[PDB]
RNA sequence: CCCACCCAUACCCCGCCCUCAGGGUAGAAACGAUGCCCUGAGGAGUAGGCGGCCGUGGAGGUCAGUGACGAAGCCUAGGGC
RNA sequence: GACUAAUCGAACCAUCUAGUAGCUGGUUACCGCCGAAGUUUCCCUCAGGAUAGCAGUGUCGACCUUCAGUUUUAUGAGGUAAAGCGAAUGAACUUUAAAUAUGUAAGAAGCCCUUGUUACUUAACUGAACGUGGGCAUUCGAAUGUAUCGACACUAGUGGGCCAUUUUUGGUAAGCAGAACUGGCGAUGCGGGAUGAACCGAA
RNA sequence: GAGACCGAUAGCGCACAAGUAGAGUGAUCGAAAGAUGAAAAGCACUUUGAAAAGAGGGUUAAAUAGCACGUGAAAUUGUUGAAAGGGAAGCGCUUGUGACCAGACUUGCGCCCGGCGGAUCAUCCGGUGUUCUCACCGGUGCACUCCGCCGGGCUCAGGCCAGCAUCGGUUCUGGCGGGGGGAUAAAGGCCCAGGGAAUGUGGCUCCUCCGGGAGUGUUAUAGCCCUGGGUGUAAUACCCUCGCCGGGACCGAGGACCGCGCUCUGCAAGGAUGCUGGCGUAAUGGUCACCAGCGACCCGUCUUGAAACACGGACCAAGGAGUCAAGGUUUUGCGCGAGUGUUUGGGUGUAAAACCCGCACGCGUAAUGAAAGUGAACGUAGGUGAGAGCUUCGGCGCAUCAUCGAC
């Protein structure tokens, strides 16, 4: 009789979708990249953007 | 505004009789119900067929029933939601169990005479409710004097 | 070139009306089944076509109908559908 | 062409007579569902006709078969730009190849093979047509969409109108005049162009 | 003698001293016009006026029926009351003012006590009726059982307008915590190592108005630019993204349960409840008049493509225009059906009705040809491809269509 958004009614969230809660509880929107130490940017690269 | 090229479509058949006859409106409740609570297709048939006007159901003969009983329906039930008639140019008149809207007077007297039987479409639900072992048959459309002079 | 703001019968959400479409409804505790219940879509209109309703004079049937304790008609900054 | 009772290029009265008009005027409640059209094709024209197309009500048929103002693919038209000529040759050069829209084709209802006949045709049993039989369903042989089917019956208006974009043919001192497609309007309200048939947004 | 006719602008021109009045030399033309009341009981008498009449007073059921006469509409007019008005009014949407109104409400149901008034309490017996197991009637109750009434108390549901809390739907707006990307931002700060210059700092030289200039040259008693490196996976901008917390508006469709679910004693999960206040009446609501803001050409016709022109419209009432017959045609309903149609006529009748009867006849059942004339089965009324429906699952195949045959 009437239609609830799923992304208001956290109800409607987890009737649709059971996986929201364990989403929410373990944080996977908010994933860390992995370690390690960057490479840096390559001379010729640079040379490459700022030629002329 | 909605950009609609194509037109949906009112229906173009009878959903019900025109006639005001009191008993031809218990048998459409009747084929209403059959139709509705049967997987029979013949049931959908026949109610379509209660439905129809008089030029949409042409007069069957005797001879026409007798031409189709031939060739393993002998003992098929014969189904005709229009008039039976009777054809003396049919000289001997085969055993036959035929159901009809209604019969003249000689047909109905010259199959009982064979020895045959005639039915009501409502004695024909009572003792065939699927339609089963049946032979529905259907009068000449096109010979009539107007469609001639189409 | 940039930021915000104003409002159409347009677009979105909700209610209500109608039309069209698709389903349900009898060993009837059963229905103006010409009814009721569920769901979806749609809504401008001249010539033209079709359906349903309203109103007037008269006729049959019916309402054991209204009426001199006031019919019909008429007037009304008085109301209801 | 004066006058014949305010009546005269033919008086007055009654009747036939409610004479005829293609021309003018008018043609009476409400709501609901659909809903248009302007050389398409033929006929001697103007004092012309039909007719296609477009609409509405009924039905009926397995409302079966799918089809489509669209793209893609193969192939035409437009080879026209372009690149190269350390490829050949010289828009008319080409290995390759434009944009714009555009034609034809894209399945089991199809594709072939074989058999014969031929009254076609071919030098010719040779092609093609006509039939005959067989093989192919292992995927039914692009995409997207698909309340879009078909056939009858009966009824109706309009069927050489206006404006505009684009394309094209002619022109004028300047104006402009023909075609073709498409859109709008005549039938249409709303928001904006102060205002408004042809503008913009949006039905 | 009648009528599914007309009901005084109708119906004959005429319902009336109507073919009259009236017009025309004449032939001829030709209206308008019905209704007091049951009964004239049609106003005695007084009074004012020359009179017509008026006012009292009467008649009447009514003079709001007075020989202008049943009823007494509209245009249009007078008085009274209200209102508006700076070169039109009228109309649409929405408030307000004033005037005037319709509803709704007034309490009901259910319990617990107390007091009355009665036994149409339950069971059993007999009769009767029915749906054949349910009832009614007569006896039985002897008052902790039934049925009303009267006092209290309690719960629930009740009218109008609102406020708050917790929710659901839609939506606007503010803030906060994270994640990712790029030159793993670019910059930048602080260090390290090189290089360089000027809009050259300090120093030094030369002029001066003693204020400042000019020159020289590379950090000194300021600094700057370029390159590489470390801090560093730095920060921040921008873009993308996972959440959290507030503030506001509009809305509450449905009406036992059923379902999907979740954070599972329960819930924000297939649509609003809970708590509270004032008022209970013109307070809300409605109608009319007017002012205000915004909106708004005079209708119909005609024409073409359209406008414009043009035509009709002073106002009101009543009248006022796709009808009937014959014959076709298509479609709908109905009866009968290879037949069908009684009604020209006859019989009969409660008499223009209804009922009954049949010979002929019409149409159909046969076509084709100018005509003379001839006249529809090779075959389960044929073959083939489809085809709804049925099937013993092998098939049989309606209507209809296509195609080849036959008569």
């Amino acid at each position: 009789v009437q239609k609830k958004n799923p992304l208001r009614n956290k109800q409607i969230m987890l009737r649709l979708n059971p996986y929201a809660s364990t989403f929410a509880k373990e944080k996977l929107g908010e994933v860390k990249a992995e370690e390690g130490k960057p490479p840096k940017v390559p001379a010729s690269f640079k040379e490459l953007l700022h030629e002329a | 505004g909605i950009d609609l090229r194509w037109k949906h479509v009112r229906s173009s058949h009878r959903k019900a009789p025109k006639s005001d006859n009191v008993y031809l409106k218990l048998l459409v409740k009747l084929y209403r119900f059959l139709a509705r609570r049967t997987e029979a297709p013949f049931n959908k048939v026949v109610l379509r067929r209660l439905f129809m006007s008089r030029i949409n159901r042409p007069p069957v003969s005797l001879s026409r029933i007798a031409r189709n009983l031939k060739n393993g329906n002998e003992k098929k039930t014969v189904v005709v939601v229009a008039t039976v008639t009777d054809d003396n140019r049919l000289l001997q008149v085969p055993k036959m169990e035929v159901a009809a809207l209604r019969f003249t007077a000689k047909a109905r007297a010259r199959i009982e005479a064979a020895g045959g039987r005639t039915l009501t479409l409502d004695q024909l639900a009572l003792e065939k409710p699927t339609g089963a072992n049946t032979l529905l048959l259907r009068g000449p459309k096109n010979a009539r004097e107007a469609v001639k002079h189409f």
